RNA sequence: UGUUACAGUUGUUCUAUAUGUACCAAAUAAAUAUAGUAAGAUUAUUUUAGUUGAAUUAAUAAAUAAAUAUUUAUUUUUCUUUGU
């Protein structure tokens, strides 16, 4: 079974010596995302299997205690969808745990070879543009990544600052005191 | 008529009575005369803060990026989002904080919003896709019927010879030329088309519409949507207390009931759902912006007795949030449970949208702590989802003594031996000299 | 808003129709054009047939693989989609979304070394019918390739492992596949060792050859022990 | 088989009412056919001024490249000089000495 | 057919030929008040012939014949002083040109005297032109820096900047020139109609005047050694050109070739709101006055402010099912009472 | 967006059957006119009479 | 007849999912919305009840129990042994889970509102006047929001002058 | 596909370990899986569950065989086919139905070794 | 028709949804037998083997060295006609490249990779392309 | 005068003409069955760019059919011009 990262029965029969592998650090971010969504999928499958009738109208209030699935379809759903999703979630968990063990080994080797702080600095995945995604208030002075660029504090001088004032005779309406500019209208 | 036409200015007199009515007509005093309705910009809907009042800390100003708080207030308790905040390609790149309203029309505390949800800057093409899909879908397709020439019930025989009398050459004369005949290509419900909407575009346009409502300042977050009694008078009293103009003419209200902050749910509150049925401009929608993947099991007209338009056989339900209803209803009221559900359903989407060099930093910063692996306590979920999770946890004990345990599949995979039997022509699995593999039947 | 009447352009509705019958023959599927057929025979009638099936005929079991760029694999590995600490298979590719289900057609894939002249790290991958150059690159880097030439049922079982609770007897590939890729030592087939093993030809009881995994629960609910 | 519906043009000069041909400075149909034939022949002669440059196997048309490659990949797998495969298809003989030859 | 343009070809009518008005100073604010707040901390005259003479004079000044430009300017300025009343725009402009010619010839004292007289005439004027006042005090600054008053020249340039930043509209110059690329309907040929460009240095002369003011101010600051002043002036110049570009900004319509639909130019050529006026009079800051005396709808509390009527009887809500049978009418029974209790008075 | 929804099928145009038109273009029924108050080409539009079309 | 995704029919979170509804309208009144919900629930319930009735009648006609079980399973139930391999959760179990979850939610809401009232009292006692957010430097405030926040301060918040009051310009209240 | 047994289960009842053992007790001693043949294609592939004489049903017999393999129940009956690996008693057999001589493990073992050797690419 | 016409008051035959054509109906076997499609995406040429195909009496064309095996591209007008016959499908979509002469892995995959085939375990990943599996040893028919 | 028997694949007991209920390819009911397809109609002004009598080789290694229409692509020299 090649689902896990160990190898398939075909590789076992071939006898390819792939046992000693280069232990490289791997955060498994994609695998963690997939595990999150698979967990949500399993929970949703359990919900849709355990959905029972709850009707709010008198014409349909005769079957308010039954499952919305007939027993046969409920059994078939539990046998295919629910437990296939559970098996996929288990595969993801197994892969991520294997990678976590390998990462712990790599961290230990790096700490004993260089030191704690050196290994942490070498394993840190920080990019000079990480603030553009995690804290843009620290990236404002680097580049203008705003969809409304005219309001960026670097280009903010272009946005006009009208002189508004409230008018009680108009019902608290705010109105701009800037006089309009004459427009070209004939030629 | 068209402006470039002779018939455009051929009415020279008779349009206006020279005498003005002594009730509403007035004269132009001059430049300082404030005329009602006059505005420099072309506004086909000239409303103000009195006719269509906005519900936000500030009036939307060009000097402000959004008409809400940018930092938590020191006198109000601040609640962060249920999921961590990540800024993608379309987000506003600025902190959005909105006040949560109590059903007594009071601000109890304040809550951070997600830029991926309410920060996806709107685009007219995406909103147009959303609106066009919604209208073409909400059209009624059963009434698209029309008669064909072969559905006229006339004798299948030439009425008169072509050269005999002075009448023109014709045969069955049941075609469209005659007032009683039908068309060769008539309108049919099965010949009409229903468009297909992809989940990506649907979610993007819905989040753009939410961001547009937030920018205009007509988004209001409440803690609950509950009524003491399931009657309509209690709903109308709640609307009168919250200043919700649910009249057919006032600025309508669009509710998104997702439950409380501590008690979220995917089902509407029963009392509020029974009370909200009022003949006005109010609509309640499901707490979701995503949609199911649409399919078509008759793409090649294999099932001929199909009655229904070509295209997607799984269109978007009516009670879903959409650009049409968001534009028709002025205010958008959203509950904290609905906020939590939106965040939970869009978390993995925005994480997959993220670029790789930033995705590799997610477990470093702590955005991928999965409770399934035991690195954190489980996160808050809806009532139904927590019930399903508890049901799974309880039923997990039955898969212990069986080899088909999904929580531990193929546990004897490393300890077994694989043998290639060429006489049988198969590879088999053995444990202690016993064939544990299974030959599939037939 | 108009009629693309041929050889006239986009004409206006309600305009002139007296100079367009090619437009009527375009609307109605009726066609003409014997100006080239009046004297000479068509090219498909003049050309002979190389075989009864035709060139590039995709007969049953032709082994038409979809290409997989070694550069694409290395890009996925450097990006972080694929974990190099494990043995990469087609299931791992599909789960990491490196290839779409549209491309997966029996037989699975072929590793092609287009745009790569050196592999920096050892990679252990299982595929079908990799190129000699790509195999050499992987071996020089230090990895290992295994030409896992599987049947249709084996491919489906490798792509959907959750539909099978236990291991099941997987049939050996066809004669052509056995002679081409499975028992080919150049392709590093997964049955070359079994084919070279001569202890199976002596006695029928000695025909079976066992093989073991080489050597150096998952419950989501964990006890709240931190306090 | 020409356009029976004559093209209309905005008349800016009254002599456009008199002129029948749109571009009078443009040669007639057969004249410009002959002109195009002559110009293309001169360009072809300029292109063939130098001899037929023999081309390696990779810069061949698709319907010859892979055939010529497969016709000698077997001998190319064994590195030794002086192995030639006389393939039927390929570039034809010029018939005279060529500087590229 | 190509056009040789041998014969006389009448020009074409294009929206760039629209007669653009002049930016006027408001009647309340005065140039005298601006200077004070800065210091705190008709008869017949052959005007066609004198215009020929003034054009020849400015041609001489541009070619470098300063004395001839000066005498031409003197003649035409005498003519204008006779032809126009006191404190006239053309009068003050021609004596601006005269002071410039004096300064170029080397009579710096008389140039300064004439430019101060220009300043006092501008103060006496009611609504002078922004371009006129900017050019006047630009000539003032150049005369000051020629005399040796570099700080005062920088002060004049900075007051030009502060006037143009407070009274000049940066988007009015390209209001009718911004949607012009949408007129092009061909992509293979004549595709420069989709890329028609109009430089602001030709359609906003106040912009060019202030640009030259800031350039000279930066030069003087670099000569003196005032890095702070140089940075300030360069920042303001960059902000001005950025405002101009932003007001010229616009997205693209259809890219490829469109056949027909010639009546879309009515929609293309319109008083399209410039970005500046859009962001200024956004319907939320500059709200629309809406009086309910002329309306049939009003807020919940302000029910009596609606347009009045005679013998108004509230029948019911227009429930479209009231036309149906007795069961539908029974279903629409208490809705009217509940609506009344909903819109009751506080 | 895979084949965005057609603008002509948006339910805002029920036109007379013309020469050009898509297979998904819902035109007016045979024998029925597009505009309701246009009994003739010279028929006027009723001043205060409003015919609710489409939705309720 | 023919192929239709019965494996998807009934899989959504609600009854309206995976229903080919092509007879709707862009605006639905109160009666139209009530009938839409009624028809969705009726479609689901009619499908389920008709399937159950057909299955039970077919089993009874074939001579089995209405669930399809036979004499072997009946004798197993008599002896007391478990018949099926996987006994799934019943309606009573699902309703009990929903009930206990809702009760836990209610208790958590009680404790949360207690703690939140405590924190709000502390914050209001600490801050008598509004913070930096009460400024007009970028634009006007909103009278509706001010009338909603009136109850949080001692001074009059909704009373706004016509001038764009600025924090550092003039001391408020 | 819906008539014959193609990729499709035929017995939907999934019994517990005790129900599997109780269903095996009603099998008479002396019964072997090799006794029940595979029904032809034109015969509908169905399973009535655990009824009287259920072992006579080929599809019910092997469906229960797979369920006992999952639940870990010792299968009392024999294998569907017994492989002949060595030359022992009986040293000769009679088969008027010409199937035993070709279905023999020893007869098909050598035919595979002939083909494995005959490959000459 | 009219609102109360006798033609519509009485019932008649009712038209049904018409069946569509085969998706690959307009690709012909003559092309697949004669030519083959070569070249990069936007420079594709259909080539057919050259030479004069003719069956003569015994004793003519003895020297086999003249008969050469070589492929030459067919006339561009014929290639355009044969490519338009493939363009027939989905005419209004201008962003859709013409159909290919021989089916590819991508097309055979798209045939079943849609949403409406996600549950069909069969006809997935080239089931008909793959060779057949071994039937049961006790296989028989009636 | 009426009634019988004969009905179109043919009937009036050979054939031909004639005729078989007001146009003998008889009449009634269904058909988009299909005519290498003869012809007739084909709904919407104020417009915005190239050619007006060419091309024409059945069939082994020869640079290229041309006109019309729709999209689209080449700012290289020079006294001016030049729809490639
Ligand atoms: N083409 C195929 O044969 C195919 C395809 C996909 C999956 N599978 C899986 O292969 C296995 C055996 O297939 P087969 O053709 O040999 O037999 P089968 O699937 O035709 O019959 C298996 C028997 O065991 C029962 N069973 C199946 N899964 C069970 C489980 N998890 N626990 C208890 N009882 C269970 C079935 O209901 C039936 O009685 C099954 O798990 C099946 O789902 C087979
Ligand atoms: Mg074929
Ligand atoms: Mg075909
Ligand atoms: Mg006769
Ligand atoms: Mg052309």
């Amino acid at each position: 079974s090649g689902a896990f990262g160990c190898g398939s029965y075909r590789s076992v029969v071939a006898g390819t010596q792939n046992v000693p592998r280069r232990m490289t650090f791997y955060p498994s971010a994609y695998e963690l995302i997939q595990l999150h969504k698979a967990h949500r999928e399993v929970i949703r499958h359990f919900y849709v299997r355990d959905k029972i009738f709850d009707n709010k109208f008198p014409g349909n209030a005769l079957a308010n205690g039954l499952f919305k699935f007939v027993p046969n379809r409920r059994e078939n759903y539990h046998m295919r969808e629910l437990m296939e999703s559970i098996r996929r979630r288990s595969i993801w968990m197994h892969r991520i745990k294997q990678q976590r063990e390998i990462n712990a080994k790599v961290v230990e080797n790096m700490e004993v070879k260089y030191g704690k702080k050196a290994a942490a600095s070498m394993l840190c995945f920080t990019t000079p543009d990480s603030n553009a995604y995690f804290a843009p208030h620290r990236y404002q002075d680097v580049a203008n990544s705003w969809p409304n660029y005219w309001q960026h504090p670097s280009v903010n001088h272009v946005v006009p600052k009208p002189r508004w004032r409230r008018h009680r005779e108009l019902g608290g309406i705010t109105r701009v005191e800037d006089p309009f500019a004459v427009q070209a209208s004939d030629y | 008529s068209s402006i470039f036409s002779p018939r455009y200015d051929w009415r020279t007199s008779g349009v206006h009575d020279i005498a003005p009515r002594d009730e509403g007509d007035f004269l132009y005093q001059g430049p300082q005369h404030v005329l009602p309705g006059a505005h420099p910009l072309p506004l086909h809907h000239p409303h103000n803060t009195i006719t269509r009042p906005v519900i936000s800390p500030y009036i939307p100003s060009p000097q402000r990026s959004h008409p809400y708080f940018t930092a938590p207030l020191p006198e109000l308790p601040h609640f962060s989002t249920t999921k961590p905040i990540v800024y993608t390609y379309g987000t506003m790149k600025e902190r959005i904080i909105a006040p949560v309203f109590n059903l007594k029309n009071e601000v109890i505390y304040t809550r951070e919003l997600d830029p991926f949800i309410f920060g996806m800057y709107p685009e007219v093409e995406e909103l147009s896709k959303n609106l066009t899909y919604w209208m073409v879908r909400c059209q009624n397709f059963a009434s698209k019927w029309d008669y064909e020439t072969r559905e006229i019930w006339r004798k299948a025989k030439k009425n008169w010879p072509n050269t005999g009398m002075g009448m023109p050459r014709v045969g069955n004369r049941k075609n469209h030329l005659y007032t009683w005949g039908g068309r060769t290509k008539p309108s049919k419900p099965w010949n009409m088309l229903m468009p297909t909407m992809d989940v990506k575009t649907w979610s993007k346009s819905n989040r753009m519409m939410l961001t547009l409502k937030m920018l205009q300042g007509r988004l209001q977050v409440v803690d609950r949507l509950t009524l003491e009694e399931p009657t309509q008078e209690c709903y109308l009293e709640l609307c009168r207390n919250m200043s919700w103009d649910v009249r057919h003419t006032g600025g309508g209200v669009l509710f998104m009931d997702g439950g409380s902050r501590i008690t979220p749910s995917s089902e509407f509150d029963r009392a509020f759902f029974f009370g909200s049925f009022f003949n006005g401009r109010n609509k309640i929608v499901r707490p979701t912006v995503l949609c199911d993947e649409q399919y078509d099991y008759n793409k090649t007209a294999a099932k001929q007795r199909m009655k229904g338009p070509k295209g997607a056989k799984n269109p978007i339900p009516i009670n879903r949030f959409n650009a049409y209803d968001a534009m028709k209803h002025d205010r958008l009221v959203i509950t904290e449970g609905a906020l939590m559900q939106l965040e939970d359903e869009l978390y993995e989407h925005k994480l997959q949208i993220l670029p790789p060099h930033i995705r590799n930093q997610l477990p470093e910063y702590g955005y991928l702590d999965s409770e399934a692996l035991g690195d954190c306590v489980p996160s808050l979920k809806t009532i139904q989802m927590e019930a399903a999770a508890r049901t799974e946890e309880a039923e997990s004990d039955m898969y212990k003594s069986f080899i088909d345990n999904p929580y531990n599949p193929w546990k004897d995979n490393m300890d077994a031996s694989y043998a290639v039997d060429g006489a049988d022509g198969t590879v088999q699995k053995f444990v202690d000299g016993k064939k544990v593999s299974w030959s599939m039947l037939s | 808003c108009g009629h693309n009447m041929i050889k006239m352009g986009w004409m206006k509705i309600g305009g002139s129709w007296k100079y367009s019958r090619g437009y009527n023959d375009r609307r109605r599927v009726f066609a003409r054009g014997q100006w080239q057929e009046r004297k000479m025979t068509p090219r498909f009638m003049l050309a002979p047939r190389v075989s009864a099936g035709g060139p590039r005929n995709r007969y049953e079991g032709k082994l038409v693989f979809s290409p997989l760029r070694l550069s694409k694999l290395l890009w996925a590995i450097d990006t972080g989609r694929i974990n190099p600490n494990e043995v990469i298979t087609l299931y791992h590719l599909r789960q990491a979304n490196v290839v779409g289900e549209r491309e997966i057609v029996w037989p699975g894939f072929v590793l092609i070394s287009n745009g790569v002249r050196r592999v920096p790290y050892p990679i252990h991958i299982e595929l079908q019918n990799a190129s000699a150059e790509s195999i050499r690159l992987i071996e020089e880097a230090g990895g290992s390739f295994t030409c896992v030439y599987m049947t249709h049922e084996g491919l489906y079982q490798e792509l959907h492992p959750e539909e099978y609770p236990i291991f099941m007897d997987q049939e050996l590939p066809e004669r052509r596949g056995l002679e081409s890729l499975a028992t080919n030592p150049s392709k590093r087939g997964w049955l070359t060792r079994w084919y070279e093993d001569s202890s199976k030809y002596a006695h029928p009881a000695a025909g079976r050859r066992y093989s073991h995994y080489l050597k150096p629960t998952l419950l989501p609910w964990h006890s709240y022990n931190t306090a | 088989a020409f356009r029976r519906l004559v093209k209309r043009h905005k008349i800016t000069n009254n002599q456009m009412l008199l002129m029948r041909r749109r571009e009078p400075y443009k040669p007639t149909m057969k004249d410009r056919q002959e002109i195009a034939d002559r110009a293309k022949l001169e360009e072809f002669e300029r292109k063939n001024a130098d001899g037929l440059m023999f081309v390696p196997e990779k810069a061949l048309p698709p319907w010859q490249k892979s055939l010529a490659h497969n016709a000698k990949a077997l001998g190319s797998r064994i590195n030794f000089r002086g192995f030639r495969v006389r393939v039927a298809d390929g570039q034809d003989e010029p018939g005279f000495p060529t500087p590229f030859r | 057919v190509t056009r040789l343009y041998t014969s006389y070809y009448t020009g074409v009518l294009y929206p760039n030929q629209l007669v653009q008005p002049k930016q006027r100073l408001p009647a309340d604010v005065s140039v005298s008040a601006i200077l004070q707040k800065r210091s705190e901390p008709r008869p017949y005259v052959p005007l066609g012939e004198v215009a020929k003479l003034e054009l020849q004079g400015d041609y001489y000044m541009e070619g470098g014949m300063f004395q001839e430009a000066l005498e031409h300017y003197g003649v035409v300025a005498k003519a204008y002083n006779y032809a126009y009343p006191e404190n006239h725009a053309q009068r003050i402009g021609i004596r601006i040109k005269l002071s410039a010619a004096f300064r170029q010839t080397g009579r710096l004292e008389s140039s300064l005297a004439n430019i101060e007289e220009v300043l006092r005439m501008l103060d006496a004027s009611t609504r002078p032109s922004l371009e006129l006042i900017c050019e006047a005090l630009l000539e003032l600054g150049i005369t000051r820096e020629a005399l040796g008053m570099k700080r005062e020249a920088t002060e004049a340039y900075e007051e030009a900047l502060e006037v143009v930043n407070s009274f000049h509209n940066w988007g009015e110059s390209h209001r009718m020139l911004r949607l012009l690329p949408r007129l092009g309907r061909r992509f293979n040929y004549n595709f420069e109609e989709k890329f028609v460009y109009f430089s602001p240095f030709d359609y906003d002369r106040t912009f060019a005047l202030v640009d030259q003011c800031l350039e000279r101010a930066e030069t003087i600051f670099n000569e003196i050694g005032d890095v702070e002043g140089a940075i300030r002036v360069l920042q303001q110049r960059k902000e001005m050109i950025d405002k101009k570009f932003f007001n010229m900004r616009d997205f693209a319509g259809r890219i490829h070739t469109m056949r027909g639909h010639w009546k879309r130019r009515a929609q293309h050529l319109t008083n399209a709101p410039t970005p500046d006026e859009l962001l200024r009079y956004s319907p939320t800051i500059h709200q629309v006055h809406r009086d309910f005396k002329y309306e049939l709808t009003a807020p919940i509390g302000r029910e009596k402010e609606v347009m009045p009527g005679v013998n108004r009887l509230v029948l019911d809500m227009g429930n479209p099912y009231r036309r149906r049978g007795r069961l539908s009418n029974k279903m629409l029974k208490d809705a009217d009472h509940k609506f009344a209790n909903y819109v009751r008075q506080k | 967006m895979p084949r965005p929804a057609p603008r002509f099928a948006m339910g805002h145009m029920l036109p007379h059957r013309s020469n050009v038109g898509s297979q998904f273009l819902h035109t007016q029924r045979h024998g029925s006119r597009s505009t309701w108050y246009k009994k003739h080409y010279f028929s006027l539009r009723p001043f205060a009479i409003q015919r609710h079309h489409g939705t309720t | 007849g023919g192929f239709t995704m019965k494996y998807k029919k009934g899989t959504g979170l609600w009854d309206e999912d995976h229903v080919n509804d092509y007879k709707t309208n862009r605006y639905l009144s109160a009666r139209a919305t009530m009938r839409w919900y009624q028809e969705m629930e009726r479609h689901q319930t009619r499908n389920s009840l008709n399937a159950r009735r057909a299955t039970q009648s077919h089993n009874n006609n074939r001579g089995l129990h209405h669930t399809g079980r036979g004499a072997f399973e009946r004798e197993l139930e008599r002896r007391g042994v478990q018949v099926e391999k996987y006994p799934l959760t019943t309606t009573t179990g699902t309703m009990r889970v929903a009930e206990l979850v809702i009760l836990r939610r209610m208790e958590l809401e009680k404790r949360a509102e207690e703690a939140l009232a405590e924190q709000r009292g502390e914050l209001q006692k600490k801050n008598p006047t509004p913070s930096e957010w009460y400024d007009e430097s970028k634009g006007p405030l909103n009278p509706n929001f001010l009338r909603s926040m009136r109850s949080h301060y001692e001074v009059d918040i909704a009373n706004l002058p016509d001038t764009p009051l600025i924090r550092g310009q003039r001391e408020f209240f | 596909g819906a008539f014959t047994k193609g990729r499709r289960p035929v017995m939907r009842q999934k019994y517990s370990r005790e129900a599997l053992q109780a269903a095996l007790a009603m099998v008479p001693p002396g019964f072997e899986v090799a006794d029940v043949p595979r029904p032809p294609q034109r015969i509908l592939a169905q399973s009535e569950g655990i009824v009287g004489r259920w072992y006579s049903n080929y599809w019910t017999l092997h469906s229960m065989r797979y369920q006992c393999l999952l639940a870990g129940v010792e299968w009392p009956l024999g294998e569907r086919q017994r492989p002949r690996t060595n030359y022992d008693e009986p040293f000769f057999f009679a088969d008027f139905e010409e199937s035993k001589a070709i279905r023999d493990y020893r007869s098909r073992w050598i035919n595979v070794n002939r083909s494995l050797v005959g490959m000459t690419k | 028709p009219k609102m109360g016409c006798e033609e519509i008051t009485r019932k008649a035959r009712r038209v049904q949804l018409q069946p569509t054509e085969y998706l690959a109906q307009h690709r012909m076997q003559v092309w697949q037998l004669r030519f083959k499609e070569m070249g990069p995406p936007f420079s594709r040429v259909w080539v057919a083997l050259g030479g004069k195909m003719r069956r003569r009496r015994v004793g003519r064309q003895v020297d086999v060295k003249d008969m050469r095996y070589y492929w030459r591209p067919i006339e561009p007008q014929y290639q355009r006609l044969y490519m338009s016959r493939l363009r027939i499908r989905d005419h209004s979509n201008k962003l859709r490249q013409p159909m290919r002469l021989r089916a590819t892995n991508a097309d055979i995959g798209s045939g079943s990779s849609s949403i409406e085939w996600e549950r069909a375990s069969n006809r997935k990943y080239g089931a008909m392309l793959a060779p057949p599996k071994r039937q049961d040893f006790e296989f028989r028919v009636v």
